[PDB]
């Protein structure tokens, strides 16, 4: 998060934190009314953002196996989808990437390797939740989510 | 960030030390989260009886805020 | 961790969303800010003010200070003040977090190991932890000089 | 790399298979790997010996070095002088398994003339004191029944040859 | 052993074995049977090259602390170069020279200059136990196990081997 | 190969090449001529090796760029097929992976990921190469040549 | 470490005594065994991953362990234990090839126990998923050489037991 | 590194006096561009792994420096090729959004063309693989931040020659 | 500046900004106008900061080198003064105290008692000068200033 | 001591300590007679020397918190400047100003400011101890004492 | 470390007074103590070597903790053993020199027990070579020099205990 980051730079020179650090958690505290509105938005409509985002992948990517025939890797695809964007609903909500990095998007590629799925498959797909992020959020809200997203993004 | 307290003896068996470049073998340590399966892996590379790990910082089943 | 980061981790655990009592502790958290910034303000703005007042009005002028005691010597006097700004810099980064989980995980473990182990006394430490609260209380009010005297008293708790 | 890997980098790098050239030199290497063997056996049993009395006769010929204006006068500069004897037997031996240079190209010609320059150490004695080297590890190799010493005589003259200055 | 030193040189790197380390492997164990059959001709033999060489080295050596009339001192002697003959039948069994380095040539000249040998008489018995050895047992046979001799005699020969 | 690390590790722990030693590098230069006339068969099968290999690849793996409308990427595959067989030779001559590992699989992962080709398809490619190698070789000859192919494999199997 | 050779030679060192005739067999059945020790090994270092992506598949996934509150949420634990596995079988090669399960010893069961506990890893699903890698390999090397590397995948699972 | 705040700062520190009217003037229009810049540091780090993928295929693949004897030829030099494509990218990100090239002249171009030239790396062929990224990086952000960028990949070529 | 703090967070773990970071660039450049108003107001009306400050504290402390009659002296602790607030304007537009730190509070000590001054002395000087700038900005400047001013007297 | 930096130096080089430090071993023995001779005379003038050194530090340095009117605080200064001719007779006995050092000036300057007075008028106090001792001890013993006054100067 | 001055200076200091009369009594017979410590020395570091020779003959061999499966077997652990025993006699030497066994407290003492039970070294064994190496000191120094090296090496072995 983005306070835990500002006291670690404090504490990394043993110091109090500088003019900037309250600055920006004055700016992380009167902007939590408006991460605060989209984190309720996200999980009001995170179904809806499931089930396009998952129509878009599969009418953009079908040689996954997310739609392979299998239900259960299907459904599996639909709760990692609901997962990620919770995790970028937790990450608005914390101010920082955090919670997406310690949760989501540090050990990705291995695991997902692991599990034998591509990952430029699972890129493709962030990018359609992604769009569909944009459809449902203003112009703010959507670029405060697109952030995370393309964090997700980068880590495939 | 989370810290791992480690005892370990970590003995030498390629090297005969003259007289100062015997250090100590025995020792204990607060060893960061990040490189405590390097430090793991390197005194049992060279032949550590490792006897006492325990997690010196931070909680156990930690989904975030570790570091 | 801190108050936001304890709130997703319990909703991480339970695997759903922060719901309306967890949104509540986040409002309050949202609330506070503001107010713990200025505090944060005026802790960073005369912190060895403090930390001289306390030694002051708690250390000073007992045998503690004088020969076989353990600020005695220039550098256990210096190494005490060096504690005493280390607690008032981490209460401090508390209050900016909301939660004690800082001094739980940086000051508090093998302190009280340490300090018994080379003869510090945890009474007089305690002593003048408490008054540095008293003194914080004293500098910024009621309000703000409660919250940050509640890890104080967190502090205090883990040293005893 | 030996003789089988330099052969083999090299046509890697030109992007050919291997065509009966190379198997006919990669099969020759194999044929000779028997003597390669024997003489680092031979070199692992004397080479205190070879490295030693290599030193001592050119301190024989070369009086100088001993001599109190010599670059091997005391016995730490003596130990020394002899350690770098025992260096280049060994890693020529290193080169006689391989057959190829790149040993002494990576680890005894990588700065060799720039250390010999910053303490003053003389050149040519060394590059003397390794002939007598090869000339030793030659006639033990004769007297132990190898024919061909052809492959013993191409490591010492490459140190030779690459410290050596251009008259 | 073989065995050992490419497992430690393949856990360094964090790699499974390459193929080419598995052909050193199936090699040694190809040999093996042949190198067991030396390491029986040494188990056979080796009380007689110890008895010839300490003869052989007080003949030639008198000045020798076995040589002065204890008993426990002689009886050491022998039980010191029986022990270096085991070690090399180890080297013969391992296919590397780690049971004599690892067990007896690493801090083996500390170790005598401690306990008060002098190492020079120790070189010149090593010499003769090789002599003996290169006699008694065969000429094959000797080609495997005087080389492993050789490595224990060039530990210590090395103040500086005498010329003019 | 392992006379080039018989010699580092003589090198590391300073000393000679101990007899031991002496003998792996015997039986290395023995084992010789057997390597150079398996390689000498390789260079004599490697294209035929490439056909079938690609059509078992085509067959176990249809959705593949090689298999696209786009010749482009048949032909650079089709090379590629051709140059892990080149090198797959070499790492036979050799008797170890050095120019194998040197080549083709350090940093084979890096570059088809900066291709995007997936790694998984090559890994399968390189086991149909492998299949129909081993059936272009006699029984000792696959003992020899498979383990090179397993080797490649496994440096991309991630 | 020791492997096979190295238990017999120090077993035999550490009595003063040249190795005896039932240590001479011991080693006899050890290089009767290399050929089929290093195809195994090698068969191991092909199918690594393919090992650990079963082995995970059939023990550790669908269950509450993989999903939020498990052990193998939040993606950074779920690569630390595919990094356990990639290192229990590499071990476990080394084992088998060496013939002697000392590199266990020395180089997981030594620490492994301590830090699982240290960390709160659950020790019990760890040994019940490396019994799966065990099964995994004894389904696609045979029965005999996928035994013996069983052998020490017992070990490692006794050793955490 | 000296951002263009910082630049600034010093030459009126070396005169001496406060930041001179023009000076507030050029301060004024990076702390306007900086929104824009942000916009287009956060495109570059979305994108970086297809921005030298594509710039790779247009100026590097199917070339004879892909061929034996070429220097991309054995994949770790390959890959060696798109790390310093990765590194070019990210520093002149780290320039365009700090808005000086003081980081390009201190993290990369000191001393790049002396260790190229030891490594035997085509400094021609990097500087057409650079301005090859230019022309990518412009393709999706549009002329402005495109151009803006491209400054630092024209410094970064400049450096090179 | 804090910008170049934040490329150098961005390096030395080989990633890319993070959205989070690009928004502490945001924030400083929306003001940065701000910032060059309050530079502004101190390049303005430094030379009375520095005869204030000097005024107050010759009245708080007599016992100094810049009051013992020596005028090059107290011409030395005016420029001293003068080139600190020029310091503290410098801190105010770079976002961060990384300029006022390497031009005047690195090897600040060691300069200072080679010139066998004492060090509370320019401590409490510092104390009057920001005094002096509270009494002459608007509260939010008063509060900015006030800050590199406090980080000076925790250098000394 | 003279004797523990001596057997420190033959450590952390695993040597034996060498002729020339068994030399000043031996000598710094010889050394002994004077060294207590001149702990004894510290020892037994020490009132009047902290008597004399107020006076003359109180006539030259009158801004100072100890003739602030408070007894207090002046038996304090009076306490400190009998301890610190106290370590300096310790650092006489000996033979180094490790006792010295390691008892009143590693965390000298610290302390003081977290006591808030002033560095340099400690300094102007030892200075006038110092001529003290040089009123009341021969040249030799002068020197030796004033060594130690020396390092006291350098510390504040 | 700290020397008998040292420890008179700091009880001293820790009571706030200057050195009293039983003090400076007590650094009088240190100081009239330091020719015969400073000439023990000389002789401990000049035969350094041979102390240890007559040591571990006199304790050591020829008893099975030197056998096969002993401690002092294959010749690296015995010339641990040696290097061992020599550390020992130099920092009684230190101690012995400075009159205080601070610096073996701190230095020697200080977890060797605890790493000797984690390297299974026998404690009763080096406890009576140290014992040994006391009675080789007492012969080749003397009664009284050599009970005051003793002292010191009496602190060895109770820290050792
Ligand atoms: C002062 C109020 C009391 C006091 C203090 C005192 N402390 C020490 C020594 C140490 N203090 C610590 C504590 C910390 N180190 C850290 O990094 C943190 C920050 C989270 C803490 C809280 C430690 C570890 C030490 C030992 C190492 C060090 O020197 O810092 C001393 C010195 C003791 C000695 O003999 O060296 C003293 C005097 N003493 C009192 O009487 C007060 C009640
Ligand atoms: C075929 C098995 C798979 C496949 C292949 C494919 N490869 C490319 C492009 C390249 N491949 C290489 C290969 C190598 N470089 C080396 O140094 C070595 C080791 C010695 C090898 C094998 C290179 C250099 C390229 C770049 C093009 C070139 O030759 O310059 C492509 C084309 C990708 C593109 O966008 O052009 C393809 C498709 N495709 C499959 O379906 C198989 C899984
Ligand atoms: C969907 C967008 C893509 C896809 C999905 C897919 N995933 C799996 C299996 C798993 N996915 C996870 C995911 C997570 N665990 C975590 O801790 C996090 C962060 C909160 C994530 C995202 C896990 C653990 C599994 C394993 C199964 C389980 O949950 O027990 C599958 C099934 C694969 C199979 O064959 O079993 C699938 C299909 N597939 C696509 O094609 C999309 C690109
Ligand atoms: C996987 C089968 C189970 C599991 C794994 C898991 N492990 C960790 C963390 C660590 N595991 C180790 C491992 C080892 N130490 C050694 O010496 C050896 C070598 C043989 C091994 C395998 C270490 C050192 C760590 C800590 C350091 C690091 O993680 O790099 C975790 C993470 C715990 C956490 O709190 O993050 C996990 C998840 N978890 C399961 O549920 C499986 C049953
Ligand atoms: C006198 C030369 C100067 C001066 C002194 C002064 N000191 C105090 C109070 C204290 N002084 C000390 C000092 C020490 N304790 C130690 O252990 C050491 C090492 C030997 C030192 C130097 C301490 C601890 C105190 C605190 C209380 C006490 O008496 O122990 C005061 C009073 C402070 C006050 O106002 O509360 C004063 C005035 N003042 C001068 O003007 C001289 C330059
Ligand atoms: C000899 C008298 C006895 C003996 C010795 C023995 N020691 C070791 C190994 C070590 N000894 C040390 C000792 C020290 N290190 C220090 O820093 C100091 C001061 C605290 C000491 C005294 C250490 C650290 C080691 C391990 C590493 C090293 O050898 O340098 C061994 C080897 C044991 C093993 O290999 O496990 C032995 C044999 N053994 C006896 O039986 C004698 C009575
Ligand atoms: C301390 C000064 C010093 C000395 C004395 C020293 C010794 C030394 N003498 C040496 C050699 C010899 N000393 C001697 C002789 C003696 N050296 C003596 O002191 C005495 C009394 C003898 C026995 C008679 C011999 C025969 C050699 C043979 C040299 C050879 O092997 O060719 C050498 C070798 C280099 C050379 O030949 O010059 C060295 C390094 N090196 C030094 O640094
Ligand atoms: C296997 C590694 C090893 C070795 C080689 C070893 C050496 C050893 N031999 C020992 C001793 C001797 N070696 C010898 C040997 C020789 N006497 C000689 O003059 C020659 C040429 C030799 C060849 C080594 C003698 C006479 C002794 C008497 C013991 C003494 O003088 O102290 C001992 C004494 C303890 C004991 O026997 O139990 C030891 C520790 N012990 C070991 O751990």
């Amino acid at each position: 998060s983005l306070v835990t980051e500002l006291i670690l730079s404090a504490d990394s020179e043993a110091r109090y934190p500088a003019p900037k650090e309250l600055r920006i958690f004055q700016d992380f505290v009167k902007t939590g009314e408006q991460r605060v509105r989209i984190a309720k938005a996200l999980a009001a409509n995170e179904e809806r953002i499931v089930q396009n985002g998952s129509q878009k992948f599969w009418e953009r990517c079908p040689n996954t196996p997310s739609n392979s025939g299998v239900d259960r890797k299907t459904a599996s695809c639909q709760r990692d989808q609901g997962w990620y964007v919770r995790l970028i609903a937790y990450s608005i909500l914390a101010g920082s990437e955090r919670p997406l990095e310690d949760i989501g998007t540090v050990g990705i590629k291995e695991m997902y390797n692991n599990l034998e799925i591509p990952i430029r498959n699972i890129a493709e797909c962030m990018r359609c939740l992604k769009e569909e992020a944009m459809a449902v959020l203003s112009d703010e809200d959507a670029q405060e989510v697109a952030a995370y997203f393309d964090l997700i993004i980068q880590s495939l | 960030m989370r810290m791992f307290r480690v005892t370990a003896c970590v003995p030498s068996q390629t090297r005969i030390r003259t007289q100062r470049e015997l250090q100590n073998t025995y020792f204990t340590k607060l060893v960061p989260y990040d490189n405590w399966f390097k430090e793991q892996q390197r005194i049992q590379k060279m032949g550590g009886t490792i006897v006492k790990v325990e997690l010196a910082t931070g909680r156990r089943g930690a989904n975030t805020g570790l570091a | 961790q801190d108050a936001i980061t304890t709130l997703i981790n319990t909703s991480d655990a339970q695997g759903k969303y922060l719901d309306d009592s967890s949104l509540d502790t986040l409002q309050e958290y949202f609330r506070s800010g503001d107010l713990r910034a200025k505090a944060a303000m005026t802790i960073s703005a005369n912190a060895s003010t403090i930390v001289t007042k306390t030694v002051a009005k708690s250390l000073l002028y007992t045998d503690i200070t004088g020969p076989g005691g353990n600020m005695y010597t220039c550098r256990r006097y210096a190494a005490c003040i060096r504690d005493m700004d280390f607690f008032l810099r981490y209460g401090t980064y508390a209050m900016l977090a909301g939660d004690a989980s800082i001094l739980d995980e940086r000051v508090l473990n093998g302190l009280k190991e340490t300090y018994n182990s080379l003869g510090v006394p945890v009474g007089a430490t305690i002593r003048a932890v408490q008054a540095m609260k008293e003194v914080v209380n004293d500098m910024l009010g009621a309000e703000a000089g409660k919250e940050v005297g509640y890890y104080f008293d967190h502090i205090c708790s883990g040293l005893s | 790399r030996d003789t089988v890997t330099s052969l083999i980098s090299n046509y890697d790098t030109t992007g050919r298979y291997l065509d009966r050239d190379a198997i006919d030199s990669l099969q020759s290497y194999f044929i000779t790997g028997a003597n390669r063997v024997k003489v680092a056996a031979m070199i692992s049993a004397n080479a205190a010996e070879i490295s030693r009395e290599a030193g001592k006769k050119l301190f024989e010929v070369v009086p100088e070095l001993i001599r109190p204006g010599g670059n091997a006068y005391t016995t730490r500069r003596y130990a020394a002088c002899l350690r770098d004897m025992d260096y280049y037997l060994r890693y020529s031996s290193y080169a006689l398994v391989a057959g190829n240079n790149d040993v002494l190209m990576e680890r005894v010609l990588q700065g060799l003339r720039e250390t010999y320059n910053s303490l003053g150490v003389p050149i040519a004695p060394t590059v003397q004191g390794i002939q007598i080297m090869k000339e030793m590890v030659k006639e033990r190799a004769s007297d132990m029944g190898v024919d061909d010493t052809s492959f013993i005589d191409q490591p010492f003259d490459f140190i030779s040859r690459e410290v050596s200055e251009i008259s | 052993s073989i065995v050992k030193q490419i497992i430690s040189n393949a856990d360094e790197e964090l790699r499974y074995p390459t193929p080419g380390e598995l052909e050193m492997i199936r090699s040694f164990c190809k040999t093996g049977a042949s190198q067991i059959q030396l390491a029986k001709t040494l188990e056979s033999h080796a009380p007689t090259i110890v008895e010839r060489g300490t003869r052989k080295f007080w003949q030639i050596c008198p000045r020798t602390p076995s040589n002065s009339g204890s008993p426990r001192k002689t009886e050491a002697a022998q039980r010191d170069m029986s022990w270096y003959i085991r070690l090399i039948s180890y080297c013969l069994l391992a296919g590397n020279d780690q049971p004599l380095r690892e067990i007896g040539l690493l801090g083996m000249k500390e170790l005598y200059t401690n306990i008060g040998i002098p190492l020079d008489n120790i070189l010149q018995y090593l010499r003769c136990l090789k002599a003996e050895a290169i006699a008694l047992l065969s000429e094959a046979e000797a080609e495997a196990i005087i080389p492993y001799f050789d490595q224990i005699i060039q530990e210590l020969v090395r103040p500086g081997p005498s010329y003019f | 190969s392992v006379i080039s690390q018989v010699i580092a590790t003589a090198d590391r722990e300073v000393r000679y090449l101990s007899k031991g030693e002496l003998d792996a590098i015997n039986r290395f230069f023995n084992n010789g001529p057997q390597r150079l006339r398996i390689v000498s068969i390789l260079n004599s099968n490697a294209e035929e090796i490439v056909e079938k290999g690609a059509r078992r690849f085509w067959q176990r793996c249809p959705i593949t760029p090689s298999n696209s409308d786009n010749q482009q990427f048949q032909a650079s595959c089709l090379r590629d097929q051709a140059w892990f067989i080149r090198l797959i030779s070499y790492a036979v001559a050799v008797g170890d992976v050095d120019p194998l590992e040197a080549s083709g699989v350090r940093g084979v992962r890096e570059m088809y990921l900066s291709l995007e080709v997936p790694l998984r398809s090559v890994a399968l490619c390189m086991r149909s190469l492998k299949e129909v190698t081993l059936a272009m070789l006699s029984r000792e000859d696959a003992a020899e040549v498979g383990p090179y192919f397993d080797y490649l494999i496994a440096g991309l199997m991630p």
